[PDB]
């Protein structure tokens, strides 16, 4: 586990201002840890939450169906002792999923996040609050951090969760394959108890990325149209590798591949 | 008692102010003004203590407040669009910023209440900054100016671009206002009524330093080539 | 940079953090090295499983 | 206003001749009859006039004869025109 | 293969990114859509080609490698029976990649695009362009419909091959697998070079489908900074999951899957 | 020759204008007032034919031009921003929108170079906007109005993109300019003063519909109680 | 002025910058080194006065028995106000 560890030492190097932030993302209960549902919050939680759960049935779907075939070659071509669901649902739930959740959560909900904060220092709040002296952390960073990082690092899971729990159906509907041996085959194949459990682990970590990422960026932005997308471009570059560094340690350690 | 003098800063590779002065009293219409890149609100963020000048002093009734804090010093000042909450309710709006500065249950429970009766903002306690109009935001804005009541009180553009309504209504209105202390005040400011009527001494600063000083009077009469054509017959 | 691209000089000491364990170890100093001469083998592979007593102990070379 | 008991305010048109005559109609026919919802709030206003002064010597001749009065959170442009009046040394502040 | 066609419908089912600016679309083909190097162009090319360069030589690199370990790890495990590039190459080029080469477009230029026709509604172009009577669809959509099919659909197979160019890579490292052996041993099992030239095709109809979303959020938009904002939010509800009808489609003809 | 009588006009849910008219004729120099975010712009559009009105006409010397373009129709207008692409040099920024109705690369190449005569930047036809000062791209913009000889020349608020200290400077250089240009002008601003001075007759909107209908000196006067809250002394 | 080549004359507005500038380098360079050929956009000027005029009938005289002359595109206003004069008669417009 030595090359995969040299090739996953991509969760350092993508820190280019964001380490400025060290003690930004610390004093954030400073001055009075608040909670509760509001207009900004809620609809940073429909982006993350409500919109995703139409997002994660649909790409569950285009995700299933593909190895849903796959799981039918494989019989014609191996053979009957890793057909089906033996050697597809192994890999699907295990190590493939988390790949393309992690795209779907940390690149699309961070981004836009960012998109959104970068406007407060453009127009409606930052702009007037930070030349008097209203605590800037408390002002952007605190009410709005929070509202992305709850919900997403179970959400990361639900994403291959869904896939599981879809994929019988349509296992059934493209061939008949039995439920109760999908779920039994499901369990042994990846000792779910030890392994799935320490995958949680991982996409907390890739809920830990967001805190560092989207913040700083959206803090510090220049007040024009084009650098919100320049600062939105900056996203995508720090979010894909830092994810992908982990994808090489994690699965080795969390997982034990 | 607001005081400064000889006060330089230079904003990375662009000088913003070579050495200037004045003697502004509590509660008065502050303003700069002039073309994009001459500092109409670098001034505001220097005495603030957001930005960190090179050269001279600022003063709070002849106290140093470089190193003092906001809630310490007890600054603060009202904005252009009103500086306000965007996101946040007119209750809010003047319940969130009263934790800060001299915190107190009682002061939170009964002054915030009963503060916004006293103007008339009543039944526009739970509607949002978005959703009023710039009328109605700039009665919460009055409110708001002296809610904590500074003792280093700022402005930045009462009435510059407002409706064509509205900006007649401010005119007299935030005027009659301020009428109540009426002491030295100083505004730099397109406006010609609003630098007459309301304004005692005028100190333009131009190109660095400053280049017009008197009263509107003296300064009916030309300082600058830019001037003279600037100021119409 | 103390400010702003100072982190960059930073993270350049924890970027090589998995330079020791990047490849070996090392540990070969401690390992065992030997030689044989093979007239005819079918499937020698570039580090294939050496074994003592259904134990693997190392590889091919 | 409710009961809290609450400061008296206008709840029609808002001027400071209007609720400096409202105060000295809610002195008549309310504190008259024991009874004082009144937490003087001076906040929004600059600088005192005769009006302001007036107010102030009628609620000492009648609230503090059967209870205390509130007089919490005033600046201190106002609070010297509480200070004219001479009500600290004898009236709570 | 009854997959075939249930991948489609998926994205048939819901059009609500194309169908309230599809009149629009349907008179540039009236009116026949523009073609050349124009300003125009060269702008729709940074976001689409120049941007992208460094992406897919660097993120698209590491991704191909963390799907490389999935291959690594089925030696370790199956071995013989899975040899080689029996099963990586296999479902890297026709399946996995695909998609993640869809987000870069479908989700990063997508959301670019956005960014700039909304903000020249609001200041540079079209806020008095439309005025003038200087037709907006020709003026700024109907050249960059044609430019989206030029250099895109190419770049997604150059995505995938990165992919391969990383195999070899780290044959070696991960084990010590001859590179020549790896990739001839991988080009028997898939008939890759035969079936990789062929399958340019399959993403040629997702450029297009990319581009028909992402123009209406920033063409309708309202241009206040509120109105941009929310637009760009709903750029990439839309355009996320409309731009894989043509999978299995091609993948069985060009691919020969 | 625009005629217009009975228009009413509703913007999507929100009905703008209760059946008004004018009597703006060829080379007449007028104004048309009212409070900003009342429509004011979409009726410069509904003159020059982009939107479509509920009821009433708009016709060019009693003709109906649907199908004719606005090049062809001789009609254009001055813009906020002045109608300047920033990656494009002034050249091709005043080329861009004068191709329709008689393209020719030769007549272009002689208006430019001559029509920045009466402005005084003749050699800026290869820099950018970005390089220019604010000045000189409202000065560039007023000759890309005058590129095809048009009758119609509506002014929507040139100035809004610049500081207001640096308007009144400009303000005094358009006055005489559009007096010298004497076209069918007319002038929407949120300053009063301007109009004031250059207008013939004023068409001042109350509530949705034309009330103030005279020259500047009998509506100094005041038409109504709107108009005399309107415009404060 | 660039080498198509072209008369200078002032096709807008006669001001500081055109009045004695443009008018006695037409005399002295124009005529010296023979652009007799025009091809000038008059679109930007609502109409032309006597001043204007007097410059093109000083190449009246010249340009018919030297060179040839062809204009492009003239405008609708231009032609009422050159032609009463006499000058679309004699030479092309």
């Amino acid at each position: 586990m030595n090359t995969i560890a040299w090739l996953g030492r991509l969760v350092i190097e993508r820190i280019r201002g964001i380490g400025v932030a060290a003690l930004m993302l610390l004093q954030i209960i400073f001055s009075l840890p608040s909670a509760g549902g509001f207009g900004r919050f809620v609809y940073q939680m429909h982006r993350v939450g409500v919109m995703s759960l139409l997002i994660i049935t649909v790409s569950g779907l285009f995700i299933g169906l593909v190895l849903g075939l796959q799981g039918y070659s494989i019989l014609v071509n191996v053979g009957s002792e890793s057909m089906l669901g033996t050697m597809v649902s192994l890999t699907l739930l295990r190590e493939l999923a988390p790949v393309v959740a992690a795209l779907l959560f940390a690149g699309r909900a961070g981004s836009a996040l960012t998109a959104e904060i970068g406007s407060m220092k453009q127009s409606e709040q930052l702009a007037s609050m930070e030349m008097i002296g209203v605590d800037p952390l408390k002002q952007i960073v605190s009410p709005r951090l929070w509202a992305g990082i709850v919900s997403l690092p179970m959400l990361t899971v639900i994403f291959a969760a869904i896939g599981i729990v879809g994929g019988k159906l349509v296992g059934v509907d493209f061939l008949g394959v039995d439920e109760g041996s999908f779920w039994s085959g499901m369990q042994n194949n990846v000792q779910f108890g030890h392994d799935v459990v320490n995958g949680i682990i991982k996409s907390i970590v890739f809920a830990l990325l967001c805190t560092w990422i989207a913040v700083f960026q959206g803090y510090a932005c220049d007040p024009t149209p084009e650098g919100i997308a320049t600062a939105m471009t900056r996203t995508v570059v720090y979010s894909s590798l830092c994810v992908l560094g982990f994808d090489f340690v994690l699965t080795a350690v969390m997982f034990g591949g | 008692l607001i005081e400064v003098k000889n006060l330089s800063f230079n904003r990375g590779e662009r000088v913003i102010y070579d050495n200037i002065s004045l003697n502004i009293r509590r509660g008065q219409i502050t303003a700069i003004m002039g073309p994009s890149g001459t500092g109409k609100t670098t001034l505001l963020r220097l005495i603030g203590g957001q930005l960190v000048p090179d050269q001279g002093e600022v003063l709070l009734d002849g106290k140093d407040i470089a190193q003092m804090s906001r809630q310490r010093a007890r600054m603060g000042m009202l904005f252009q669009s009103g500086a306000l909450f965007t996101d946040m309710s007119v209750y809010e709006n003047v319940a969130f910023p009263i934790r800060a500065h001299t915190l107190s249950e009682n002061l939170i429970a009964e002054l915030v209440a009963l503060k916004l009766e006293s103007v008339g903002l009543r039944g526009t306690e739970q509607l949002m900054p978005t959703e009023l109009s710039g009328g109605m935001n700039r009665r919460v804005a009055l409110a708001r100016a002296i809610a904590l009541d500074p003792d280093l009180i700022m402005y930045d553009e009462p009435f510059a671009g407002q409706d064509p309504i509205v900006k007649g209504v401010l005119t007299r209105l935030i005027r009659s206002l301020r009428e109540a202390l009426d002491l030295t005040t100083i505004i730099v400011s397109h406006d010609v009524p609003e630098t007459l009527s309301i304004a005692d001494y005028i100190y333009v600063v131009a190109e660095g330093k400053i280049q017009g000083e008197g009263t509107p009077e003296e300064l009916q009469a030309y300082a600058s080539p830019f001037v003279k054509q600037f100021l119409t017959g | 940079a103390v400010g702003i691209f100072v982190i960059i000089f930073g993270i350049a000491l924890f970027f090589l953090a998995m330079k020791v364990s990047g490849l070996v170890g090392t540990n070969l100093s401690d390992g065992y090295t030997m030689k044989a001469q093979f007239d005819n083998v079918n499937g020698l592979k570039p580090r294939a499983k050496v074994t003592m007593s259904g134990v693997t102990i190392g590889r091919v070379d | 206003v409710q009961y809290l008991n609450q400061e008296l305010v206008v709840s029609g048109k808002i001027d400071f001749e209007n609720a400096e005559q409202q105060y000295q109609a809610g002195l008549a026919i309310i504190k008259k009859q024991t009874s004082f919802p009144l937490i003087v709030d001076l906040k929004q206003l600059e600088h005192g006039n005769t009006l302001a002064l007036a107010v102030l010597v009628q609620w000492l001749r009648q609230t503090p004869q059967k209870s205390g009065l509130h007089f919490k959170n005033v600046p201190e442009k106002m609070l010297k025109i509480i200070q004219a009046c001479h009500l600290q040394e004898d009236l709570h502040l």
